[PDB]
DNA sequence: AATAATAGTTTTTAGTTTATTAG
DNA sequence: TAATAAACTAAAAACTATTATTAT
């Protein structure tokens, strides 16, 4: 989708852009809706509740008697959100306050919060916005630099900060974006030290072994020597099998629904195996890893109990 | 595991904190005020689950349950409740002081014995495991002076007794900061008071530790790992209910109602369906969730995909820490050790099918050894471990038209280049909290004592730049070498 | 069409606010005529089911419901609009221990 | 030190109890080395290992009082946290060494001991 | 070890907000 | 009384007991119920409860950590009086209806733990407790229990759906209040043993929801279902689903299909048409239930097969001409385990309670085959037992099972050698000297077994009398 | 009348409404 | 303006509390 806006730097500096929402996961397209089991209709579809009030006797209270009080320490303080409206934070929205720059060696993908990515382009009848900003992206190449912007869409929404970086290549220059976090978005909890652990320090036969089933692996395998690294299990090129899963259940139901629903189908788990070359070759570094190395379980399982009687 | 921390602080009342400093600044006894207002919200902020006592010596009456002399306590081990701050809010200032004063004692001697005897009876009453516990103190006496020889000696061995108990002592310098004139023999019975005054806002920690995952990378190998969540949003205090003046939650009866019967939906009368195309095709919630099986929750590891093969273009949820550990399968940790020790094939990233939860389908995940980046001063930085990004499906992604469209002059790259590298940051990543949240804290503490608001301002992500445009000169608008303004 | 026969009174409160004005709604569309539970003239005081005689004279602030009428569930009620024909009372009455 | 089930520790317990009879040896005494030794081992957690060594201190100070001349204002710290037998063990290891301080009826209105004495545990 | 929050003791003593600096 | 005091002292702190007066009262009435663990003192007792009701209210009738910990205490030592000690409740019983009903109204009538539990055994309790009185009790409490159903989330931690065993009441006055609930009762009854009958490899938790589904039905099918409606078959194809290839969890005899075994016993008469469907299958599924190490699983396995033997024999006897096949593996099955040694004490009682039962069918067959076998029981019985000299005979626990197999079989025997009445006799009045060792239950299945043996060899002029009056002049 | 399964408040999580940018 | 931040209801599991149920 297109969204125009206006980037800020300063109070001087002001670029006509476009906006356009790109890296979405889509999920469930008709979100199950509910009817009656003998009629199958919204003819018994209703709603009963005004929230009866908890007392020591629950009395039928109006969903406007009552207040949203807070967690506040140790009790509940009373508050309304008309309260908020009246003094809550007031974002601005619309806006691409660039709050400025460090250096592209500081971020870290252990610093990327969000979901999704966000391309930005300048908007039109504006060519020289396009001209500085294909020059200022080879600046921004060269001088390793990320900028700190400081974005809100609109009115409704607040500050989503966050980092857009142009992929320089022959097709798009397309705009990366990764939202940003806070010191509220990151803890930090306490490991210890293991290469350091001499109970538990692997074995050099056993690294060894270990370095046979990396060697015996390959995914990523390497054989142009155009230096092109060739991957045989994408990611990118496999949708969610919820809904591979979703239609192939469905087929029957729409057609007969009588009889159980097909099964998840071989040619699903075909679509998620590797090279079984891979697998063979790594079977002899499997089975010396698994004799190189001692393994107790505890089985806390659950049974499937509608079961057949054979 | 989780304890407790107990913090109990004490005053003395011999005028040497009532009076002024001889300064029109904040007496002794005004800035431990603010210094415990401080201590008071950071600790709501926080778990608010630590218990505070009020308890005063050197007083010319006794409330103390045990009632020694120049004792007189005021708070219980309780929470800090807005009750509790307003009661010790109530007493500050001149006017508060005396007021305090007449109705707590205005100053008498102090006895040592006593104190450590109730402070030692009163800390037997914990009912809970105590993970911590500390004692702050703030006073102006160099050494004991006006006790006797005999009591400074036992409440050395008191002292002594404590600190091998677990308790320390903690002090401030109150004659004068820095230097030295405070502590010189309690050198031997053992700025900063800002720190224990208002600095650190919006505080909150978590010492849990996720559950053991089980690596089936492949049948017969399973291993033990402890997956940790190290990235999430703090969240919005719960709108909790209440009532307009009895002030007073509500239950629910919410229950979807049917036309037929004054009864509500059956769980049967109840039924799923969708509207596809001519049909209400008829389903229920029960063949929704058993839609959705795919396999165990865990990681179902497809293998090893070497990480010098890497893309940063697409990005999905943040990552998730896991770590080596030894719970429930042995020989975990001794091959945990391995993997993190070579940056040549063993930072080959996993690409792995990955079920969190029990009826969930896989997830494609990927491995990147984080190696313990210990910060020098031993800070482990980036922690001995793993970062896990979760790796994207073909539906990640709506098509963008190409923008390679121009590669505009040298002389643009060099002025903009100009402007950019006038502007370097250091990067701290605790530089900017939450406005919106910390806005919200502030309504809170407005409702609180009598406040319209006590605080009016950001967390600093308003644009300081209007004043960095000229410390990095003006000359942005003169390196617009471009004919046409972009916004007209 | 059929309520006309019951000078009935559906409670606003504890009987669900849709399935209340529902209520309203079958009793005047079956030529019902409603009438309050505050005095004579009423061929059925229909009240919540869960709430008992006792809890009738505190929620109507009464000592004694008007006379004339009966105490039954609208759970009959609701049988017999679906049904479209009339049940008997007995089965469903609201229990009244005084 | 092997704790994880009773008797690993309650034996080594009561043979230190009953070996304190005198002094390290139930005739004679030259030593005492093992004696801060054995204070030091107890003293490496005493709330981890706790009711082990709450079982340990009760089953080595019976017969050698002196024992308890350093947790008296452990077991007062204790007495609330307890709520059981633990009250026994306590009771019974203020009795061994109910000498050596002059002073212990003070502590106990301290710990108020009125509400303490009241139980019905004969 | 000295680092760690005077609050709660294993977490680390965050030093405040600095902002964004200018190089 | 003195516990009239102790509770005015301890109700004298029991206004508002915050934390202090709360510790006092908490760790008194623990104290209290721990020690008044033990006749006379049942007046003081009950005026103490007159007067506790109201201490019922002293303490806070809210949800407060202590006064909750106050009445899940209270209510715990409340189990102890389970049996009716108490012989006229019917003040107190509504009393503590109302009791009970307020706490209720607290989280899940204690801050989510057993009040609800220990209320609803005192209920059962109430239902053993004149159950002439539990007429109107039931008439006024079903309108709540259905209303908690008809919400979202209905299922705390604390086993709750032992509620589904108050449900249903074969000792009520039965109106017709929930008699025209009880469809979209064993609707959703149904709908949750699918539930759990479903593939649970997720979702098994609660399998107490089953057996207490099995005291519902046991406590309330009265209603004929046996074939007027087809979802008999629907119920005991889940059962079957359930049992035949089971889980193998319930490797730890639990009470369940104990439960679910007696309910078979006492309702197989809904299941009709199904009792002969599975007909081979039941059987070894049968001897392995009742194989298994379990007096409970044992005794619900008897029971069972008590039920099915009566109701196959009533079908059998219906169509002579058909189910040869079952009688065949019927005899096939006992005579093998007949001629094979006793290898638990019970395949030999099994399958002389099989021959007793299967004389009828095997008269109508042929009447010299039910004199022969007749002859072969009191020969077998008279080997073991009357030739042996009553020294190391320890198959008196199956003298019910010999008694039933005999009565059922002079029921259907008319010729009989007379050379077996003064054995007989020589019976009874030795079998009457083993009567105090068996234990009471089975003291009284004895007693059906002899009055059944007797409504047996009633079935005479002159041998009648004869046999009473010299049986009862030795006894 | 000895251990050995589980239990059970607390804390995120995520497919549902909910208002405000939407053929 | 007929989707969309942002919320928002439901919602398993997590980290503990325990707790029994075969251990004399």
């Amino acid at each position: 989708i297109h969204w125009p806006c206006r980037l800020t730097i300063g109070s001087n500096l002001s670029i006509r852009i476009a906006a356009y929402k790109s890296i979405l996961q889509e999920r469930v397209k008709k979100t199950w809706t509910v009817v009656d089991a003998k009629t199958l209709k919204k003819e018994d579809i209703q709603k009963e509740t005004v929230y009866c009030l908890n007392d020591d006797d629950e009395t039928e209270v109006l969903k406007e008697d009552i207040i949203q009080g807070f967690r506040y320490g140790s009790d509940i303080v009373p508050f309304s959100k008309v309260d908020e409206e009246q003094m809550k934070y007031k974002s601005e929205g619309k806006c691409f306050s660039v709050l400025g720059f460090c250096k592209s060696s500081q971020v870290q993908r252990r610093f990327f919060m969000g979901n999704q990515v966000l391309k930005v382009f300048a908007a039109r009848d504006d060519e020289a916005a396009a001209v500085a900003l294909s020059s200022l992206i080879h600046a921004l190449d060269d001088l390793d630099m990320v900028a700190i912007v400081r974005y809100a869409y609109d009115k409704r929404a607040n500050p989503q900060v966050g980092v857009a970086f142009p992929h320089i290549k022959h097709n798009y220059e397309c705009l990366v974006y990764v939202q940003l976090p806070f010191m509220e978005d990151l803890r930090q909890y306490m490991f210890s030290s293991l290469k350091n652990s001499k109970k538990y320090a692997p074995t050099e036969a056993q690294l060894n072994a270990v370095d046979a089933l990396i060697d015996s692996m390959s995914l990523a395998k390497k054989d142009e020597k155009t230096d092109t690294l060739e991957d045989l299990f994408p990611t990118t090129k496999i949708p969610n099998p919820r809904f591979q899963r979703l239609f192939q259940c469905l087929l029957h139901r729409a057609l007969h629904p009588r009889e159980p629903l097909p099964p998840i189908q071989q040619h699903i788990w075909n679509m998620l195996n590797p090279p079984a070359e891979v697998t063979t070759k790594s079977q002899i570094p499997l089975s010396k890893i698994k004799t190189l190395f001692p393994l107790i379980e505890a089985k806390k399982k659950d049974q499937v109990t509608a079961q057949e009687i054979f | 595991y989780s304890g407790r921390d107990s913090l109990i602080f004490l005053v003395d009342a011999s005028k040497a904190m009532f009076e002024s400093q001889s300064e029109d600044e904040l007496t002794p006894f005004d800035m431990s005020i603010q210094c415990i207002q401080s201590v008071y919200i950071s600790k709501i902020i926080s778990s608010d689950r630590d218990l505070l006592a009020v308890v005063f010596y050197g007083t010319e009456k006794d409330k103390n349950s045990v009632n020694f002399k120049n004792i007189y306590v005021l708070q219980e081990l309780d929470n800090p409740g807005a009750k509790r701050i307003l009661e010790l809010d109530q007493f500050k200032g001149q006017q508060g002081q005396k007021r305090f004063q007449d109705m707590m004692g205005h100053g008498s001697d102090y006895s040592l014995s006593e104190v450590l005897w109730v402070c030692a009876n009163l800390f037997s009453d914990v009912q809970f495991k105590m993970s911590h516990k500390r004692i702050m103190l703030f006073t102006n006496e160099d050494n004991p002076h006006g006790n006797d020889s005999a009591k400074a000696s036992r409440a050395r061995t008191k002292a002594g007794d404590l600190r091998d108990t677990g308790i320390f002592l903690d002090l401030m310098h109150l004659k004068k900061p820095g230097g030295f004139d405070i502590s010189l023999f309690y050198r031997d019975i053992i700025s900063k008071l800002e720190d224990l005054l208002r600095k650190v806002r919006a505080k909150e920690t978590r010492k849990r530790a996720l559950s053991r995952l089980k690596l089936k990378l492949n049948k017969d190998i399973v291993i033990s790992v402890g997956i940790y969540n190290l990235v999430q949003k703090a969240l919005k205090p719960p709108p909790i209910k209440l009532y307009r003046e009895t002030n007073e939650p509500v239950k629910t009866k919410t229950r979807t109602f049917n036309t037929s019967t004054g009864g509500l939906l059956l769980p049967s009368d109840t039924k799923r369906s969708q509207i596809y195309g001519s049909r209400q095709i008829i389903l229920e919630k029960e063949e929704t969730e058993e839609l959705k099986r795919f396999d165990d929750p865990g990681l179902m590891l497809m293998g090893f995909k070497p990480l010098v093969l890497l893309k940063k273009h697409h990005y999905l949820r943040p990552s998730l820490f896991v770590y080596p550990e030894e719970s429930l399968v042995i020989g975990s940790s001794t091959l945990f050790s391995a993997l993190l020790i070579k940056c040549l094939e063993k930072e080959v990233a996993a690409l792995c099918r990955y079920t969190p939860r029990r009826n969930i389908p896989p997830y494609f995940v990927a491995l990147v050894p984080q190696e313990e980046e210990l910060d020098d001063q031993k800070i482990q930085v980036t922690p001995p471990g793993f970062q896990l990004v979760f790796l994207p499906f073909a539906d990640d992604k709506r098509k963008m038209p190409f923008t390679e469209k121009i590669m505009a002059t040298p002389e643009q790259v060099g002025k903009m280049k100009a402007i950019v590298e006038k502007l370097r940051f250091t990067y701290r990543s605790d530089s900017f909290e939450n406005p919106v949240l910390q806005q919200h804290f502030r309504n809170l503490e407005a409702l609180a004592l009598d406040l319209m608001e006590p605080e009016q301002a950001v967390d600093l992500t308003l644009p300081k730049v209007e004043a960095m445009n000229k410390r990095l000169g003006s000359l942005v608008d003169e390196f617009k070498e471009l004919v046409y303004p972009p916004d007209y | 069409e059929w309520l006309s026969s019951l000078r009935a009174h559906v409670v606003r409160t504890g009987i669900g606010r849709a399935r209340a004005e529902l209520f309203e709604k079958q009793i005047v569309q079956h030529g019902g005529q409603l009438c309050p539970a505050q005095g004579p003239g009423v061929t059925h005081i229909v009240v919540d089911e869960g709430m008992d005689y006792e809890r009738a004279l505190r929620l109507l602030r009464l000592p004694q419901l008007p006379p004339g009428a009966q105490l039954v569930k609208s759970a009959w009620l609701s049988l017999c609009l679906q049904e479209r024909r009339l049940v008997d009372v007995a089965g469903f009455s609201i229990f009244i221990p005084s | 030190s092997f704790v994880r089930y009773k008797e690993v520790y309650a034996a080594a317990a009561e043979v230190l109890g009953l070996i304190l009879r005198y002094v390290m040896e139930r005739k004679n005494i030259l030593e005492e080395s093992l004696c801060e030794l054995v204070a030091k081992q107890l003293k490496q957690h005493q709330n981890t290992m706790e009711d082990k060594f709450i079982v340990c201190l009760n089953k080595v100070t019976k017969s050698f009082p002196p024992l308890a001349d350093r947790f008296m204002n452990a077991v007062f710290f204790l007495l609330p946290k307890f709520h059981g037998v633990l009250k026994t063990l306590c009771l019974e290891v203020v009795l061994c060494r109910v000498e050596g301080m002059t002073e212990l009826y003070f502590q106990l209105k301290s710990k108020d001991f009125v509400q303490v004495m009241r139980h019905r545990d004969d | 070890c000295p680092g760690e929050s005077l609050i709660n003791p294993g977490f680390k003593s965050k030093k405040p907000a600095g902002g964004v600096d200018f190089d | 009384c003195s516990l009239l005091r102790l509770q005015e002292t301890l109700s004298a702190a029991d206004r508002c007991g915050a934390a202090l007066a709360g510790h006092q009262l908490i760790r008194g009435l623990g104290q209290e119920c721990v020690l008044s663990s033990s006749v006379l003192a049942l007046q003081t007792s009950l005026v103490f409860s007159r007067d506790f009701g109201l201490l019922v209210f002293v303490r806070k009738s809210l949800n407060s950590i202590e006064f909750r910990e106050c009445r899940e205490e209270i209510l715990k030592f409340l189990c102890i009086f389970l049996e009716k000690m108490g012989q006229k409740i019917a003040p107190y019983s509504v009393e503590i209806k109302n009791t009970c009903t307020s706490v209720y109204t607290k989280d899940r009538a204690a801050k989510c733990k057993i009040p609800a539990l220990d209320l609803l055994i005192k209920l059962l309790q109430t239902f053993r407790s004149s159950r002439l009185m539990d007429e109107f009790k039931i008439g006024e409490l079903f309108s709540k229990f259905y209303g908690e159903l008809a919400l979202k989330k209905k299922i705390p931690d604390t086993v709750l759906e032992k509620v589904y065993e108050l449900l249903g009441l074969l000792g009520e006055v039965h109106p017709s209040e929930m008699i025209n609930n009880a469809e979209n009762l064993f609707r959703a009854f149904l709908g949750e043993l699918k539930t759990q009958m479903t593939s649970a490899v997720r979702e098994p938790k609660l399998p107490v929801l089953a057996g207490c589904l099995k005291g519902l039905s046991s406590l309330l099918c009265n209603f004929t279902k046996s074939m007027e409606e087809d979802p008999q078959t629907s119920r005991e194809i889940f059962n079957f689903v359930l049992k035949a290839i089971r889980p193998q969890i319930d490797l730890k005899r639990y009470a369940v299909p104990s439960a679910g075994l007696r309910l078979f016993a006492l309702h197989a008469s809904q299941f009709s048409t199904c009792l002969l469907d599975n007909y081979v299958s039941l059987f070894e599924v049968l001897l392995k239930w009742c194989a298994h190490t379990n007096v409970e699983l044992k005794k619900a396995a008897l029971s069972a097969l008590e039920s099915f033997l009566k109701q196959v024999s009533n079908m059998v006897a219906k169509n002579a001409e058909m189910h040869k096949n079952k009688l065949q593996y019927f005899m096939e099955q006992f005579y093998g385990i007949i001629r094979n040694v006793d290898s638990n004490n019970k395949e030999l009682s099994i399958a002389i309670r099989g021959y007793g039962l299967f004389a009828g069918p095997c008269k109508v067959i042929n009447a010299k085959d039910v004199d022969f076998m007749y002859v072969e029981l009191i020969q077998r019985c008279k080997q073991m037992f009357l030739t042996q000299t009553d020294t190391g005979d320890d198959r008196v626990y199956q003298m019910p099972s010999f008694l039933q197999s005999v009565a059922s079989v002079l029921l259907y025997l008319d010729t009989v050698p007379e050379v077996y009445t003064p054995v007989l006799e020589h019976l009874v009045v030795m079998q009457i000297d083993s009567f105090p060792q068996y234990s009471p239950k089975m003291q009284l299945v004895c007693c059906r077994a002899i009055v059944k043996v007797f409504l047996a060899l009633a079935a005479k002029g002159p041998v009648l009398r004869n046999c009473i009056s010299t049986v009862v002049h030795q006894g």
